[PDB]
RNA sequence: GCUCGCCGGAAGACCAAGGGUUCCUGUCCAACGUUAAUCGGGGCAGGGUGAGUCGACCCCUAAGGCGAGGCCGAAAGGCGUAGUCGAUGGGAAACAGGUUAAUAUUCCUGUACUUGGUGUUACUGCGAAGGGGGGACGGAGAAGGCUAUGUUGGCCGGGCGACGGUUGUCCCGGUUUAAGCGUGUAGGCUGGUUUUCCAGGCAAAUCCGGAAAAUCAAGGCUGAGGCGUGAUGACGAGGCACUACGGUGCUGAAGCAACAAAUGCCCUGCUUCCAGGAAAAGCCUCUAAGCAUCAGGUAACAUCAAAUCGUACCCCAAACCGACACAGGUGGUCAGGUAGAGAAUACCAAGGCGCUUGAGAGAACUCGGGUGAAGGAACUAGGCAAAAUGGUGCCGUAACUUCGGGAGAAGGCACGCUGAUAUGUAGGUGAGGUCCCUCGCGGAUGGAGCUGAAAUCAGUCGAAGAUACCAGCUGGCUGCAACUGUUUAUUAAAAACACAGCACUGUGCAAACACGAAAGUGGACGUAUACGGUGUGACGCCUGCCCGGUGCCGGAAGGUUAAUU
RNA sequence: AGGACCGAACCGACUAAUGUUGAAAAAUUAGCGGAUGACUUGUGGCUGGGGGUGAAAGGCCAAUCAAACCGGGAGAUAGCU
């Protein structure tokens, strides 16, 4: 059967990107609280 | 026309394998690991200053580097870039 | 003219078809053509606005001349032509300087016919006159609301207006409505109806059909669950409660008109 | 290695997406692999991806996003103009053969093509953010011409058979060749050519549009395929020589014709319909400012350049999405033979596999199947399940009907093989020859060869000839819903929802209405033959009485009545 | 011509049996409906939580829905176990 995780490297970009997180006040929150927690991996991007 | 600073800097090293050394015996052709960064163009001019010889044409390619595991943790070898350089018929390099 | 369907199979049993043969085959005059997408139904913060509107055809919007503005120059009607955008078919017309437009086709003009516009133009379909200039009694379409702005009034396949009166600075006009309304004299309008007046006996004869047109279906509010609607709700069919709109409103007699910036050109309303 | 079995519109082959070394080689077997394992998509090491023409990048836009100023908003921000991004679409150009353990339209061999920069020569009105053309567009249908491809004959090479026969109307294999260049064919579309004038194309225009004359009868554009050339080449059944028996070295005959034939190509065509079918650039063309013997444009020649990134491997799967080496899910492309209407079905080809626990035994019971005396729904809530029907042609077919239907109603007959009609028919295709020719990829006649149904007569075998696989059970009365559709992803598919149609009602355009503190946007680039809401639900015959209650509409005298004073 | 007819691909889900610590957190097998259309499918986009979207089942909105998920108010409150 047909599972919810479909994969697209563009939509999984365009949705929660580096620069996605970048254009918004609170996009630029999340970026501050997972710096600020000090995870390796700040965004989907790769 | 390309500096010589640049040009001392775009070889890296001669590649050794089987398929290099055929590539030398029967199609002349040389195999370089070179900078990253290198063109073709850069490349052929680093060649002919450097090895003293003439260069019909020159293929290129980026190696990705493996992924290995040392002990338990994860690591990755680095990319690098490879040289096919064909010499004109009798420069015998 | 007026074609019943032969019933070959239960879609096609109901369907009545308004068949022209003065209607250019081919394809319109690109030069006057933009593109037109679609809506939906949703506007600019996506929602949707207008309920029951998806899909049908694509359709090109074909640029027409509602000013009628270019006085003083003879034009010939080259054809007829159908217009997916409107229900009136409309005319591509050539003017004597070598410029081409599209108008709404009156009714009775073909293709050979003459038109002109401005305060010299001949008392004839498709002419276009100040209302000063246009007796009373007159019936015409296409008609400016304020000078200069462009046809705004019986557009529509079969309408038109009558002149019934002239006082001064102003003419009243009768509308299909029924309502009584005083336009300034100096607007324009074109004589004659508007053509195409079988239009209202066309039977679509299936679902699929007003599909095409791109309305998607009503879902009557006694049908759902209250939490959707007011009718919503009841164990079997049940309603007990005053008819109104899905947003709460009374609508079945209550009156929404209210712009008092326009009630002084109503001489009656409709009734 | 030899047998056997399975898929073969896939269980074969090639991609996209997604993964990311799983690819190839050597080595190891602890753990991983539902067992063992010398094996592995496992561990360890090393190798492997070659591009002017493929793809991305790039140029161009769609839906949509972001948006200088702007408008709006307690703040955050919202909307949007100029713009700028955004492919799932438009935009230059390469093919065949060879080669590695692992890449190849990328390497090599052979033969091509494109764009741009320079420079030479000859001619020359060049120039855009502007104008025009083009690009540039739907569904359905029909037929013709072709090709891919296949079958047969010929030709060449090989064979003479483990058991009766097999020098032949015998058996096996091969019989391949591109882009480009030339030719402009079947066919499609359009009347040309020249002058004069002009309220049009934001200004100009020699361009487009319009008007008017003269003149000519063919002028132009598009176009599959064929043929020539590419190609005295390549490839080639096989044969010969080695082998480090893994695979290399040497050499190579024939290489044609007919017939059949696509869902592919001509075809973005042609016919027809209504629901009336992107944009922008590249491309062609006209001029403005301006340059004005300069720059710049056109043609021929030479030369240089064409970067960068991807290219391994899996891809209906043990490599993706499903916690698994999981009977699930996953877009595009290719489409051999016999039989068949067929991409169904059976059996095969090329190609690929036997599904990662086995060995015995032959109890009950369970699962999936086969057959069954006599009876034949007696079973059961219920013929649930099973059994049955099942093709083609012809004959024949009721109530009722909205005249279409009902209808495949029901029911019945024929059906194999051989011979004859006719040593292969009707039909299809059409060589040679002959005649003409506004002369060629031409027209007429001609019929060789090839292909080939269907029917009738006669015979003949079997229990059975639509023999398998495949493939309607039928009829009668009745409730409900007109109908095709839609629905509770995962216990409800229905009489529920929708529907065409009907009615009431609101709405005069800055429309009602909806989204939004607002600006705005949808409604609609629509305008009462239009748009919104509500109910009813094809069609036929109809739709009675009540305005007291609750609502809504109209009224404006009087009573009562807010802020205010 | 046709929301025409028979029937594969493709889309669906009417019946039954199996399975129910499954091969599978919804399938398999045999039958079944649509199959030129109100059809089906690929890529990209838009609509957001008292909100969307809904041919309307309170259906669907990432195995979650008569008010999603994550963090926070937060050690809510619990005459109850
Ligand atoms: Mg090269
Ligand atoms: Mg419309
Ligand atoms: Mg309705
Ligand atoms: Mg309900
Ligand atoms: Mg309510
Ligand atoms: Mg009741
Ligand atoms: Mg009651
Ligand atoms: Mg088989
Ligand atoms: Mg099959
Ligand atoms: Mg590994
Ligand atoms: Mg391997
Ligand atoms: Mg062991
Ligand atoms: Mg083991
Ligand atoms: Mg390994
Ligand atoms: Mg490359
Ligand atoms: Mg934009
Ligand atoms: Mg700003
Ligand atoms: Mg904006
Ligand atoms: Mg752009
Ligand atoms: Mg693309
Ligand atoms: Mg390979
Ligand atoms: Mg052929
Ligand atoms: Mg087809
Ligand atoms: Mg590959
Ligand atoms: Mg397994
Ligand atoms: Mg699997
Ligand atoms: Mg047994
Ligand atoms: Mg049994
Ligand atoms: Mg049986
Ligand atoms: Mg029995
Ligand atoms: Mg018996
Ligand atoms: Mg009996
Ligand atoms: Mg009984
Ligand atoms: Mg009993
Ligand atoms: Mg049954
Ligand atoms: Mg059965
Ligand atoms: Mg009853
Ligand atoms: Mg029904
Ligand atoms: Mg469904
Ligand atoms: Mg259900
Ligand atoms: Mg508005
Ligand atoms: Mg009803
Ligand atoms: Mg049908
Ligand atoms: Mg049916
Ligand atoms: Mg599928
Ligand atoms: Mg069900
Ligand atoms: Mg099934
Ligand atoms: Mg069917
Ligand atoms: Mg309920
Ligand atoms: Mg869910
Ligand atoms: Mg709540
Ligand atoms: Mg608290
Ligand atoms: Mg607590």
């Amino acid at each position: 059967m047909k599972r919810t995780f479909q994969p697209s490297v563009l939509k999984r970009n365009r949705s929660h990107g580096f620069r996605a997180r970048m254009a918004t006040k609170n996009g630029r929150q999340v970026l501050a609280r997972r710096r600020a927690k000090g995870r390796a991996r700040l965004t989907v991007s790769k | 026309m390309i500096r010589e600073e640049r040009l001392l800097k775009v070889l890296r090293a001669p590649h050794v394998s089987e398929k290099a050394s055929t590539a030398m015996e029967k199609s002349n052709t040389i195999v370089l690991k070179v900078a990253k960064d290198a063109t073709k163009a850069e490349i052929k001019a680093a060649v002919q200053k450097l090895f003293e010889v003439e260069v019909e044409v020159v293929n290129t390619l980026v190696v990705k580097g493996k992924v290995k595991r040392h002990g338990q943790r994860i690591g990755r070898r680095s990319d690098w870039k490879k040289a096919y350089v064909t010499l004109k018929e009798g420069q015998n390099l | 003219a007026v074609v019943k369907c032969k019933p070959t199979s239960p879609g096609r049993r109901h369907v009545v078809k308004v068949v022209n043969p003065e209607l250019h085959k081919g394809k319109p005059f690109a030069p006057l053509l933009e593109k037109n997408s679609k809506s939906g139904g949703r506007n600019n913060n996506g929602r949707i606005t207008t309920r029951h509107i998806g899909g049908g055809h694509k359709q090109a919007y074909r640029i027409v001349d509602f000013k009628r503005n270019k006085d003083g120059i003879p034009a010939v009607v080259e054809r007829l032509e159908y217009d997916p955008n409107r229900s009136a078919n409309i005319a591509l017309v050539l003017y004597k300087d070598g410029e081409r437009r599209y108008i709404l086709a009156p009714k009775g003009l073909k293709a050979g016919d003459q038109i002109q516009s401005g305060v010299d133009a001949a008392i004839k379909p498709g002419n276009t006159l100040p209302m000063r200039n246009i007796p009373v009694g007159s019936t015409v379409h296409n008609v400016e609301m304020k000078p200069g702005k462009g046809g705004q009034l019986a557009r529509s396949a079969g309408t038109y207006v009558q002149i019934v009166a002239r006082d001064g600075a102003y003419v009243t006009l009768r509308l299909r409505s029924g309502e009584m309304r005083k336009v300034e004299a100096d607007c324009r309008a074109t004589l004659g109806e508007v053509g195409n007046a079988e239009h209202m006996l066309r039977v679509l004869g299936k679902a699929g059909a007003a599909r095409w047109r791109g309305v998607r279906p009503t879902v009557r509010g006694t049908a759902m669950n209250p939490v959707d609607h007011p009718h919503g709700g009841g164990e079997g069919r049940n309603f007990g409660k005053h008819p109104v709109t899905p947003w709460g409103v009374q609508t079945k007699g209550k009156k929404t008109r209210s712009n008092k910036r326009t009630d002084k050109f109503i001489v009656r309303r409709r009734s």
